[PDB]
């Protein structure tokens, strides 16, 4: 038992669905009866990775050099940053499928 | 007139092991809902606004569970139909036991978080703990999840 | 006027007697606004739902009895002849310390919303009480406000 | 009659290393201000009264600068023109490496505090942690600083 | 002012419910205390004026514990060791944790 | 990158055809006049998103001999999820979820 | 010129416990048959020739002797199954400890029209079925 | 010309990023014949059935801290037909634990192979859950290949 | 005709001489089709890309195995490692473990591939179904 | 070229300035357009060390004997207590100004 | 309604049926319209235990001394080797392995 | 059964071809030309002997997580060699504990 919902490409505004914004953009203004959804791109240091109805982009994660990490991919509008070992370091602590701390070679 | 509040308590079915959120008791004992509702582990907002949300989980164990990760999170998450993934709101990362922990003694550690977040009507908040084997349920006074509009 | 209180750890704060912690109600940061106090307890005047909270600072110069600490909030009510547990935490700092003789510190925080009738009381307990480290009222404290 | 509230989130600017307080994000992501302001790390009160203030800071590291000697202080402090010194409000001490060994160096721990305090118009609250090197910033969900009027 | 077997509700002194029973409706000047039995999983051990029963504790198998006394409407559950386990930390009448016997 | 289809489409040859709903796989690709023909995933299979798949994803089984049962059954739009069998508690973890449970002693 | 190939996947009926071979899924998901057939656990050859055959079985359990994992030919030319490619592995502990271990075998064998290949594992209870990706059986003509 | 490839372990193979392993494509034993490569993936040009395979050499001194109870090595498809990777062929191993003597060297090699259907533009990648277990050498011990059948 | 071969462990398979493993080429399941054999080596005739494979059954009664495929070629005076695995085999218990590898390599006419196992004592020969060595052109 | 401000010995009260109270005293009533700042002494257990406009005094710190500590200087209305080691104890950690914890001599 | 089939002592060749060969022999050449199944003995190291239509014999098993095993029955053209313990050795795990006292 | 070529040449089809020096691979095989053209091995590869190889051999990497560093770097004529990092001792060199 679920309630009726919007499509995988839409999102609720009041009692109706509006179209979702593309990855990399957030909602600036909702549908009216005769206005499309107005999307605006994510500001620096934020991202949204999927189609969305979010009013605020998601904050990108920082990669901490003090933990031996650097970004192996930089934050972009559509994608969070991802962390890897700094040069001269190897991974010594794992968090699920990815590295969380690296150690400097002796 | 009625300010939304709730307090939900650990219960026999709180730890599903399914990768899903914790569940909670909503009616018996110290649990209540006032102007919020509950659905599959979530507080469901009916009146939009800013809410202080909080959760406590009691951790502990005899020794340390096998294969335990180095890092464990206890956090509050938002579910919204505006995004197909949960949004992290408030999260703690802990390393409660490991290799060096003695196999033979009992340890206890409690994790509390709180904070104010903005929630629309129909949005939800859940609690997750990464490895539920560390959660020590008792009678609803050691692990819980609540909120109130501010 | 929405009731609220913040009570600070006190010279008196530990009776040692199987009674609860004691708190200061007027000096410094401490205050009562539309709640009362009696023998360690916040005493409710206006019935409702309250967020109650307490922090206690634990610590020691090393570790000598019980390795497990309980820090709790409890209700005293004429409706039942024992105190009822509301919100409780357990901690183990000495049990898992790598050195028995090192100085250590650990802070225990809890809060939550509970329902309280007029005349009902909330107290704070810690066992063993000797792990509580008092200073100036900034590290151990006890408060509430109606929500 | 809007009730003052705020939640500010850990940021890339967050740790000056200047011996000044932590700074915080105010506008992006989960951060917001309602009827409060911000100044150089400080929540600035407009409307006088009693506020529940709170902060969480996420700590962690690969070992500690001082071994089993390492101590952390995490606090909230008032800045007021009525006194020429900052005043301690709510403070915690932790021994973050206390369970660590050389072969178990990597650790994580969160410190949370909250409490109700009286603030006049123009007074400020800030968060300070010593030693800032143990603060592990991520994305604003692990360290934060907030308040609301009660 | 209320005697032993009563408790205060507003301005009135109301009769208490028995163990195993909770106050569903407080007494008014004109209508009595209405007592209802605690639902399963809860209890109240004494004469009381509680609107809600106390939640029974769960005995945690992962701590080597089982119920040596089940929860009933008048009594909390009590925990002791599971089979093949022995107590390593004791509380009042029960354990807080048991470990298993090693084998070859 | 390369030129790509919109989110609700997938490539057929050098063109793009509309995707099928969750729970449905592609039975027949679209032509110029004719839309995508879709068909429901058979029991034991699922597809959770708009998709252009010709074959559904197989649902995972929850192994009672590992102390598990489905806490959520397989359905057309969702995989099964595993939890402990009654009278069992979690002893092994795989990331955020339980991989094995032990019977009470 | 269509080269015979097949890949068959672990299924909920895979472990019959009857002393017979494992059974497999042939159509759904990642499973298919192209110029080969299937009958009661067996890949059945239509076109005679040399085939690379392969099987993976995922083994594992919580706590706990020898496991055997094999591919075998059934042929009207002999009243018994012929062992083709076979592996022995030791199982397994804390009885709270999970172990896992995958067994892979492959090789090229000659198969006439109407001959069959099956997979067997002893003891079947150590096979950990999941979703068709962990235990599988296939072949192609080389 | 029948598509075929063998890619080999390299100093950039282990990114620690939660992405797939990366591979050498031109040097030494590595080559591409009528298949392409992109960010760790073998990219298919000619649609059909492919035997795909991978070997990863695991090993260590001691066991990495916080190692999970279940480690996977697998082959996964990326396709524009679905927004997630699809698992094709995966193994679960429990290579070492907290009991493992931290005073000695263990080794264990994981191999898998199978036939899958791939369309033009689909991609296959290799993942290992915990890259700290993977002992790169010179391309002979960890690798990833395919050939059309 | 597409070259292919499958060779089976046999009574002579372990020389104990520091040379490669030897194999059976004609009896039982063994065969050669467009490949030749010479002192343990599969010998290529038609140049191109081959999937090569080998399985070795390891085992023992109580107690680092390397198991490898190698190229011999007059293009270089040492054997070249192609595909190699390391395994930690092993007090007083019986154990078994099987090592499998495969991969695609380029082989020229006249070039040879062999299989080595160190320590050879750990190989448990039975009847040709458990240790073998083969290839086919792709 | 600065901006005007309260003097060092004054503090803000609306857009006005009022005189500060002396050490050991707190404000009881603010200054008005005729009236001066009304000050009152800090009750015992508290102090204020400087000219102030505080409504409440500051709580004196206690010196914890369980931490091997003792007062070098008792609290007074104008000064906080200072803590140092008890007889038969040495300081094992400084806190900058003062000592945090002491250990015995065996 | 049962279906037709080679007899017990025959084996399928194409659409037809040829006589099997004796134990210890393999089919060298398939039977024809005028010619019998041509059979030939199994070379040493191999066996076949039943009538059969096999083009190759089965390889005999070796008994591994290193596992504390000897042949109790040697391999022959019609039966496989069988292994048991050597002298000064008793079975642990047919015995698959044996210990020295 | 005889080799196709005398010791110092190698076979390429019907022909026997001169070899290439250490550090060089065959860029252009003998054929129409009686002679061989050799070019340097690219970085990260080596060839240590007289050879008729079209591709150089990959240098080994020394694994820091195993307590190893290169005591001899990889060059065109020689593979890297691995030895312990500062403060470690060989345990097997293939691994080094501290
Ligand atoms: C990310 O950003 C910095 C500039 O801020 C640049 O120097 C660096 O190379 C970039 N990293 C990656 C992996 O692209
Ligand atoms: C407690 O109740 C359970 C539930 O039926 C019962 O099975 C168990 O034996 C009881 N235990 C005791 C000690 O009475
Ligand atoms: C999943 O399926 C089974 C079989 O029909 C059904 O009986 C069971 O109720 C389901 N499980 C849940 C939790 O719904
Ligand atoms: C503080 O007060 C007590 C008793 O009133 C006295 O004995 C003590 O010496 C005083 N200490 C100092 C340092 O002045
Ligand atoms: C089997 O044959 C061997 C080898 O010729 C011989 O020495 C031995 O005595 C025979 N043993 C048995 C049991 O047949
Ligand atoms: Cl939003
Ligand atoms: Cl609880
Ligand atoms: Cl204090
Ligand atoms: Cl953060
Ligand atoms: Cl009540
Ligand atoms: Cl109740
Ligand atoms: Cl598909
Ligand atoms: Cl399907
Ligand atoms: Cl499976
Ligand atoms: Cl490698
Ligand atoms: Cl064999
Ligand atoms: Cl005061
Ligand atoms: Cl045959
Ligand atoms: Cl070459």
């Amino acid at each position: 038992r679920s309630l009726p919902s919007c499509k995988e490409d839409e999102y609720p505004v009041g009692s109706e669905c509006c179209p979702k914004c593309s990855p990399g953009y957030r909602v600036k203004e909702a549908c009216g009866e005769l206005t499309g959804t107005v999307c605006e791109p994510c500001p620096p240091g934020t991202y949204i990775a999927h189609l969305n109805g979010l009013s605020k982009c998601l904050q990108c994660q920082m990669c901490d050099p003090a933990m031996g990490l650097r970004a192996s991919r930089n934050c972009s509008r559509t994608e969070n940053a991802v962390c890897g070992c700094s040069p001269g370091h190897f991974c010594i602590v794992q968090d699920g499928d990815h590295c969380a701390a690296c150690r400097a070679y002796a | 007139e009625v300010n939304p509040a709730a307090h939900l308590t650990g219960a026999n079915s709180s730890l599903t092991g399914s990768g899903g959120p914790l569940l909670w008791e909503t009616q018996l004992g110290l649990a209540f809902l006032r102007g919020l509702s509950y659905h599959d582990g979530a507080l469901v907002v009916t009146k939009a606004g800013y809410y202080y949300i909080y959760s406590k989980v009691q951790l502990g164990g005899v020794g340390c569970p096998l294969g335990l990760a180095s890092t464990i999170t206890h956090g509050l998450y938002k579910r919204t139909p505006r995004y197909p993934e949960e949004l992290e709101l408030l999260v703690s990362q802990q390393s409660p036991c490991g290799r060096a922990t003695s196999s033979s003694r009992v340890w206890w550690d409690s994790s509390f978080l709180g904070g104010v977040v903005h929630l629309e009507a129909g949005e939800e908040v859940v609690v997750r703990v990464l490895d539920e084997r560390l959660v020590r349920l008792r009678d609803g006074t050691r692990s819980y999840f609540g909120a109130f509009m501010v």
